């Protein structure tokens, strides 16, 4: 359902629309008022259309029959497709100016906000349903605004990136039960190499800027890094990767992964779980909101410290959360700290564990006496 | 194995350094209990030996030195450092003897500058708390959050400072050796931990006069002579050492500032006494002036008929020398102030060669030489060195920014101020720690000591200068922010401190005027203030606005509509925590609505008269949102107000609808009582928003128009019905058992006084027939009831005393005016 | 629950009685061979007012058992020690304590 | 109480000393004058002991002043939600600012030497990156009125006195090659937060002096506490003075930059916004006449209120003259298409009854003569 939604959503990828003219050649020509053209969403692969059951919705890309999807632009509401120009085109429609009203080319209906206000919009934030009205109101004018190249590229990232692991996840739970034994796997071969390549690209895409960079470019790259991280979480990539680790975590070893997935996927199990931890850390490192999102599932990451396949990655994830959000520090409970001590007892003298404890004590220069007492109670008097 | 092996065993060195960092982490920020616990693991002997071991590696040596500071020094250091920003000067003979310059004869305008940090400092500095760490002592049987907080683990500082002097002296001459094997392997590791230790001990003021003299000699010998051996500043140190060098210099700059402040206080002590004697002499001479003078004595006696602030203003009004004639002071006395103005500026280097010969232009020369000699990289080092550079040339601006925190007190109250400053240190120390059950009781007893302190009331100016009020308002902001939505954690401290704020406002209007700025800031926090019972931020706001006509006159409008939007929220939905206690459901909150109503009552009514400007805007915005008046007066679907009162009274008397069906807890909610309490505050609000009679007879449009609206609002027939409504009377019977209604669950006469005040200020009485028609129906049964209860057994009851106050506040003045 | 083994007997006559404080250079150590406290490291003799229950039971009765100038080995069970709670961050709960105590002086 | 109270000598000594020190600071130390900023920046701007090294790499190490400039650039350009208060930045920025201007038939022979000395003092700074301080600080202040935007604005005026063309060129080049919108976003928000005359606030102020409330610790006669009407007059005047200076000398392309920014993705027509603020000013000034038209005489506070209002209005008109001089055709089109005419007719209607009201008496000759130069 399409809405007139405000706030940061207007600075988010979901507010982006790509126009695809019906012309194969010179499709990037300057827009003349009223040529037929399709509208597609960047991150979902959906086309705006006048559907039969619910009027104006975004139908999937496999059912755009070019009749309900095409639209046209005119300056006024009056009852106004020309001969397509094999060149630059007459530059008429401007970004932010030269206001235009969009009408369905085949249905003749103009988009306008749905006038009734429910109790959700009575006092709360206003998301205003858009109805392709027969004539429409007066104040339904739409400003047209540019997208930056990084925004466009990122928007294409989520749409291409999410589908691959969505297929991977459906391949995972396809053999979650029904052990392979000695026969063939459940269904289609999982794109191990394609997924690994995408993971490597994403990690490099989320690489923090190098130390040697000058302060100006360092801050600018930091802003871009936070923006990309925020947008990907806002598109739910954090939930998807959480499904990735959770689905792979049901197998203790590569042999356990082999008994359901297959021999050819067993070797890559260690590599993928390490890569998932690395990208997870790159996603959340230095993010105020994203780090705060882990205060709900603190025990979820704590549950996997005993695993031997990837301890450094999850420890780094924990460290990034700890050095960022004090509210996560307020969720710490006496079982967790003893588990941290168990890391030291089971993994040798790793000073990163001490660094984790150091972050556990004080966050943002605020003393947490409850945790400090737990550290000295459960660690010091034994002297072992 | 020897730790000196770790110089080759790098992995052990890194792990153990991170271990020491964790040790400095757990004991950080005043956690003296953990610090005492850590004293078992690392002993005094261990720390002292680690200080003196010259073969230790770099990070481990720095970690041990920092660890020693964390275990023993930081808790007392932070509090003492905070107390260095305030300058309370007792009136003592040694304070009197404090002079700007030491006794000399080198220069008449200005002698040679005294040695910084050496001399007498009379600024009231609280003593430290040092407990010798004893571990064999029995564990206390007292429970947590009641036992006293642990103090700093004791350690010999008199010997420690001697050790520090010996160490830095060796380091200075080793720098002159320019040896290829620095202690710790690097210059910065050889100097930074030592300078940090000297910095902290300097903050504590452990060093004596000669100790500070030696420190100045090792800093720069030739400049600091009073009447390789080269100072540290010519040894081309690294940046970290430069940062600690700045920390060394700024302390001496602070000591110079404090010395100037004490010099001003001493001269103020002498000059005030001379001016008091001169003004007494002039007053005595002016007594006999009437014989040889006449009516031109007015501007001579204007001084003695004018309070002292403008008296001293005109007495000191001789600086520019174009206004001498107004000033009656003798010229020699004025010369005293002029000379003391001369040397003060000369001391500050205003007006009165490769050797700077003093610290004032020595450090400035040092800083500019470093800046021009190399490109500084460390940001906070740049911050420190330029803060110092700004502080050197500007000799007066820092004094101007230090005088508001300066104050002088009588010597008889120094021990009184001692306790107050100690509790001030405790609450200041709680700004850096997450709020805890242990910390709540210690800070409530701290503010209790503030209440018990006499100087807390005697010197409101000193209280305002110390500014505990804003610090407490942040500690509320943090405690409500923790659980800003779910629940008000630690509610007892919240109400106990807002109680202190209400008293603070009542101490003086200047405290109230200062508090007046934060009302909106308090207003956002008052959104969740309805949850707490007792003393709330809304109450603090009321105490911050009340009994001043000047206040609530500059009260910005933006507060008002947000308050009535809260009233709308009170009226549109049930009270959450009230409903959670098993109470029957009603779609509005009388208690929270009442809270805003009496708040607006304090907002618009001051000193017995209404503010017309506030009155019209509040009634306009209130009447724009009729949804918050209650079940009645809504128009469509709105029953009579009188009928809603009988609904409240009978529901209050009938159980299982007034309460939860389970005061027993001293805060039991009575729905029937709360609804009519809300109605009474609603009408008392409108009554105190009523236009004045002088404007009414003046015939002004809006003044007539508002009252005409209120008459269209409230029908007087319902009002006389409320007047005719009965009161439950204490009855005699059943072996003399007095059936005494409880004010928490019965209709009170003060509600009726609220309606009487409304009808008096809005409706009024014009004719005799309706005058008696309103007297006989409701005032007569109540006054007969009061007369009947005026006996031995019933007069002492709350019902009788409430009737006595009600009659003498609302009934009798009304009919006194209606007497003709 | 406290036991004494003399290491270097001193007076044997002037036992510590009520009304006088006791001055001792103790040395506390955990039963696992781990030292946790001393007085010589602080270079100050620890003085305690005997009979007023400032220290634990085992140390108090043990210190009352020997005489002036006597060095003794004191064994304290958790019953006569901190016991089920231990000393927070210093001694684990329910541990046995061993003290090398040299009662150097009385008052 | 004045006829029944006690003289000075019976007051406690500690209280009396507190009153004395409070009187003393205001009467002697605040009034005290001392100029040191010239030998501040001479020492900071000069570099020493590089002669001994005589290095020929061309590394170009910063002189002590230039280190300050770089440090403040670093803390200006660091990314933070709120621009946290720096009292040293207050000190240094004020020192930096007022050390520049340093200011009976003076002739054109000696008139020029003070000008080229002022240019020399500005050249001592803008060659060292000081020009970037104002742009970075205004970009990072995010559009909230404060001490920093005031001190920075005064610095911008100080370095832009006399319309330094080279400084304007550096401004234009930095905006062009950075292409950030936050600057003009901050400018638009800051100017939209500027206050106008308020009748309700004025009447509430008028009720205060009727009370004439004094302090308890002695007495202050009609205390000069902060006025709640046109408190930000100096800031608003300085903002438009700075906007005037950055277009002085008919810097045509810079004026076109203000009207529109091709490099910036989002364009804010501050010229139209400036007209919008002047429009907001016209109702306040008209209604302030529409409170005094009935009254035959205007009191003193109202006279001062007129003076501070029209000083800002004069600055606005001088600025508005600057954007359109040259002539800048794009600006002239923007002014014509905007709501300038409504403000013009409102001001003319105000001016209609101004001189007629003030000419009746000789007590308003001041406010009339400043109003006369206002039109």
């Amino acid at each position: 359902l399409v809405y007139y939604e405000g706030g940061a959503v207007c600075t988010h990828a979901r507010s982006l629309w790509r126009l695809e003219p019906l012309r194969i050649s010179w499709s990037g020509s300057h827009l003349r008022w009223g040529q037929p053209l399709r509208i597609r969403h960047v991150t979902t692969g959906r086309y705006l259309a006048l559907t039969e059951d619910q009027g104006l919705v975004v139908v999937d890309a496999c059912k755009a029959h070019t009749k309900a999807t095409s639209f046209c632009f005119r300056v006024s509401k009056e009852k106004l497709p020309k001969r397509d120009v094999e060149g630059m085109g007459p530059p008429e429609i401007k970004y932010g100016e030269s206001l235009c009203f969009v009408q369905h080319v085949a249905s003749g209906l103009w988009l306008t906000y749905a006038a009734p206000d429910p109790k959700a919009l009575r006092l709360g934030v206003l998301k205003k349903k858009a109805i392709l009205h027969q004539e429409g109101h007066m104040d339904d004018a739409l400003f047209l605004t540019r997208c930056q190249q990084e925004e466009s590229q990122a928007a294409r990232m989520i749409h291409s990136t999410a589908g691959l692991y969505n297929q991977f996840i459906k391949g995972l739970d396809s053999f979650s039960g029904k052990p392979r034994g000695s026969g063939p796997p459940a269904g289609p071969a999982l794109p191990i190499e394609a997924v690994i390549l995408s993971l490597q690209d994403l990690i490099g895409y989320f690489e923090p800027p190098s130390e040697e960079l000058q302060h100006e470019e360092k801050q600018s790259k930091l802003r871009s890094l936070r923006n990309r991280q925020s947008l990907f979480q806002e598109e739910g990539m954090l939930s998807l990767v959480l499904n990735c680790i959770d689905r792979l975590n049901v197998y203790t070893t590569a042999a356990h992964f082999a008994e359901y997935a297959g021999e050819e996927a067993a070797e890559s199990w260690k590599e993928i779980v390490n890569l998932l931890y690395e990208l997870l850390a790159s996603l959340i490192r230095g993010n105020r909101a994203n780090c705060a999102l882990f205060s709900t599932n603190l025990d979820w990451v704590v549950s996997k410290l005993d695993r031997l396949e990837a301890s450094s990655g999850i420890l780094e994830v924990l460290y990034c959360v700890l050095i960022e959000s004090p509210e996560v520090l307020n969720i710490i409970q006496e079982n967790h700290i003893k588990s941290i001590i168990s890391l030291l007892d089971k993994h040798g003298r790793n000073h990163k564990v001490l660094d984790v404890l150091c972050s556990l004590c004080v966050c943002n220069g605020v003393a947490v006496r409850s945790n400090q007492d737990l550290i000295t109670e459960n660690l010091l008097p034994g002297r072992e | 194995m020897d730790i000196l092996e770790l110089s080759e065993r790098l992995d052990l060195q890194r792990f153990h350094s991170h271990t020491l960092r964790l040790y400095r982490a757990v004991c950080a920020l005043g956690n003296n209990r953990v610090a005492h616990a850590l004293c078992s693991h690392v002993d005094q002997a261990q720390l002292l030996h680690a200080l003196e071991d010259a073969h230790l590696p770099g990070p481990l040596r720095a970690g041990y030195y920092d660890l020693l500071i964390s275990i023993h020094l930081e808790s007392a250091c932070r509090s003492r450092r905070s107390m260095l920003s305030e300058y309370i000067v007792p009136l003592t003979p040694e304070t009197r003897a404090i002079t700007l310059f030491p006794p000399g004869r080198k220069g008449g305008n200005a002698r040679r500058h005294g040695l910084p940090g050496v001399g007498v400092t009379t600024s009231l500095r609280p003593p430290h708390h040092f407990s010798p760490p004893c571990f064999v002592a029995a564990l206390p049987a007292a429970g947590v959050a009641e036992a006293p907080a642990r103090l700093s683990p004791a350690i010999p500082l008199e010997a420690l400072r001697d050790k520090a002097l010996r160490m830095l002296g060796e380091a200075v001459r080793d720098g002159g050796q320019h040896a290829r094997d620095p202690v710790g392997g690097s210059v910065e590791f050889q100097f930074v931990p030592v300078l940090k230790l000297v910095s902290t001990l300097l903050v504590m003021g452990i060093f004596g006069d000669e100790d500070v003299k030696q420190i100045l000699k090792m800093i720069e010998p030739e400049v600091f002579t009073e009447e390789l051996e080269e100072g540290l500043l010519q040894m081309k140190l690294p940046e970290s050492v430069k940062l600690q060098m700045c920390n060394l210099l700024e302390y001496f700059c602070d000591q110079e500032l404090q010395h100037r402040v004490e010099s001003l206080a001493a001269f103020a002590e002498r000059y005030v006494d001379k001016l008091q004697a001169n003004q007494r002499s002039r007053y005595a001479l002016l007594m006999r002036a009437f014989t040889m003078s006449a009516a031109e004595t007015a501007r001579r006696t204007r001084e003695f008929r004018s309070p002292p602030q403008e008296q001293i203003n005109m007495l000191l009004h001789f600086k520019d020398e174009a206004d001498e004639e107004d000033c009656p002071l003798p010229e020699d006395i004025r010369q005293d102030l002029q000379d003391f103005h001369q040397d003060l500026l000369a001391h500050c280097g205003i007006q009165l060669e490769k050797k700077p010969q003093s610290l004032q232009e020595l450090v400035s020369h040092m800083v500019v030489r470093w800046a021009q000699e190399d490109y500084v990289q460390s940001p906070e080092l740049v911050r420190a060195m330029f803060s110092l550079l700004h502080r050197q040339y500007d000799g007066l601006g820092e004094l101007l920014r230090a005088l508001p925190r300066a104050y002088t007190i009588s010597p008889s109250s120094v021990e009184d101020t001692m306790s107050l400053l100690e509790c001030l240190g405790q609450i200041r120390s709680l700004l850096i720690v997450q709020m805890g059950p242990q910390e709540e009781n210690l800070m409530i007893q701290s503010i209790g000591n503030i209440m018990n302190n006499k100087v807390f009331y005697q010197h409101p100016n000193l209280m305002r200068a110390l500014g505990m009020h804003e610090t407490v308002m942040e500690v509320m902001v943090n405690v409500l922010g923790g659980g800003e939505t779910k629940e008000i954690r630690f509610p007892k401290m919240v109400t106990s401190c807002c109680r202190f704020l209400c008293y603070f406002c009542r101490i003086s209007r200047q405290n109230q005027r200062s508090m007046f700025d934060h009302l909106s800031y308090l207003l956002e926090n008052s959104g969740i203030g309805l949850g707490m019972q007792g003393s709330t931020p809304l109450d603090v706001a009321a105490a911050s606005v009340i009994d001043n006509n000047e206040l609530a006159l500059a009260l910005q409008e933006q507060d008002l509509e947000k308050v009535v939007s809260y009233l709308a929220g009170c009226g549109l939905q049930s009270c959450p925590m009230l409903l959670a206690k098993g109470y029957p459901d009603i779609g509005w909150n009388p208690c929270g609505g009442e809270r805003y109503l009496d708040f607006l009552r304090f907002a618009v009514f001051v000193n017995g008269e209404s503010v017309e400007e506030n009155a019209n805007v509040v009634v306009r915005l209130l009447i724009r949102k009729p949804e918050c008046f209650g079940p009645a007066l809504r128009g469509e679907g709105g029953s009579g107000l009188l009928a809603a009162i009988e609904e409240a009274i009978r529901i209050s008397e009938d159980p299982a609808r007034d309460g939860p069906g389970v005061p027993p807890e001293e805060n039991r909610v009575h729905l029937g009582h709360a609804i009519m309490s809300f109605y009474a505050a609603l009408i008392d609000l409108l009554g105190r928003c009523a236009p004045e009679m002088h404007l009414i007879q003046a015939g002004k449009g809006e003044a007539l128009r508002i009252r005409a609206i209120l008459r269209s609002l409230v029908p007087l027939d319902d009002l006389v019905g409320i007047i005719s409504l009965p009161l439950q009377i204490p009855t005699l019977g059943k072996d003399g058992a007095l059936v005494q209604p409880k004010m928490s669950a019965s209709f009170v006469p003060d509600h009726k006084a609220s309606m009487v005040l409304f009808l008096d200020r809005v409706y009024g009485i014009e004719n005799q027939d309706f005058l008696l028609h309103v007297l006989d129906v409701g005032f007569l049964p109540d006054m007969r009831a009061a007369a009947s209860l005026d006996t031995a057994t019933f007069s002492t009851t709350e019902m009788a005393l409430a009737l006595n106050r009600y009659l003498c506040l609302a009934v009798l003045p009304l009919i006194t005016k209606c007497a003709p | 629950g406290v036991e004494i083994e003399t290491i270097s007997p001193g007076d044997g006559r002037t036992f510590p009685k009520k009304g006088q404080t006791c001055v001792v250079h103790y040395t506390g150590m955990l039963q696992n061979g781990k030292k946790f406290d001393s007085s010589r490291d602080r270079n100050k003799p620890f003085k305690f007012r005997i009979g007023k229950q400032e220290v634990i039971k085992g140390f108090e009765e043990g210190a009352a058992q020997m005489s002036l100038g006597q060095r003794a080995k004191l064994t304290c069970t958790p019953d006569v020690a901190y016991g089920a709670t231990g000393h927070p961050g210093v001694i684990p709960p329910n541990a046995t304590l061993i003290f090398d105590v040299e009662l150097l002086n009385l008052e | 109480a004045c006829f029944r109270m006690t003289p000075l000598y019976n007051l406690p000594t500690h209280r009396a000393c507190n009153m004395f020190l409070e009187s003393y600071k205001a009467a002697w130390i605040l009034t005290e004058d001392h100029s040191f900023e010239d030998r501040m920046i001479d020492d900071l701007s000069k570099a020493g002991e590089q002669e001994e090294e005589e290095e020929e790499v061309e590394e170009k190490k910063p002189d002590p002043l230039h280190q300050l400039v770089l440090h403040f650039s670093r803390t200006a350009l660091t990314e933070k939600s709120k621009l946290d208060e720096d009292y040293l930045y207050m000190a240094y920025a004020d020192i930096m600012a007022k050390s520049c201007h340093l200011e009976v038939e003076v002739s054109f022979e000696e008139k020029e030497m003070e000008k080229q000395r002022l240019l020399y003092q500005q050249s001592r700074l803008h060659t060292r990156g000081a020009a970037e301080m104002v742009l970075q600080m205004i970009s990072a202040c995010k559009g909230e009125t404060g001490a920093m935007v005031s001190s920075t604005l005064k610095l911008g005026i100080s370095i832009l006195n006399g319309g330094n063309a080279e400084v304007q060129q550096k401004m234009l080049d930095y905006l062009k090659d950075k292409k950030e919108v936050g600057f003009f976003q901050s400018i638009q928000a800051l100017m939209q937060t500027c206050s106008v005359l308020d009748l309700n606030a004025f009447e509430r102020q008028n009720k205060a002096e009727g009370l004439g409330m004094v302090n308890e610790d002695g007495t202050v006669i009609n205390r000069q506490n902060g006025e709640k009407v046109m408190a930000d007059d100096e800031f608003t005047q300085d903002l438009f003075r700075f906007l005037q200076l950055l277009c002085e000398g008919h810097n045509n392309d810079f004026q076109n930059y203000l009207r529109t920014q091709t490099g910036n993705t989002t364009t804010i027509n501050i010229i139209i916004c400036t007209v919008d603020y002047l429009l907001r000013l016209q109702e306040s000034i008209s209604d302030f006449y529409w409170y005094y038209s009935g009254k035959d005489v205007i009191e003193e506070q109202g006279k001062r209120n007129f003076s501070k209002a029209m000083s800002v209005a004069k600055q606005v008109f001088n600025s508005l003259t600057e954007y359109i001089q040259g002539p800048c055709t794009g600006n002239q089109q923007s002014l014509a298409h905007s709501r300038l005419w409504d403000a013009v007719v409102g001001f003319l209607h105000v001016f209609a009854h101004m001189m007629m009201k003030l000419a009746q008496d000789s007590s308003q000759i001041e406010l009339l003569k400043e109003l006369l130069d206002l039109q």
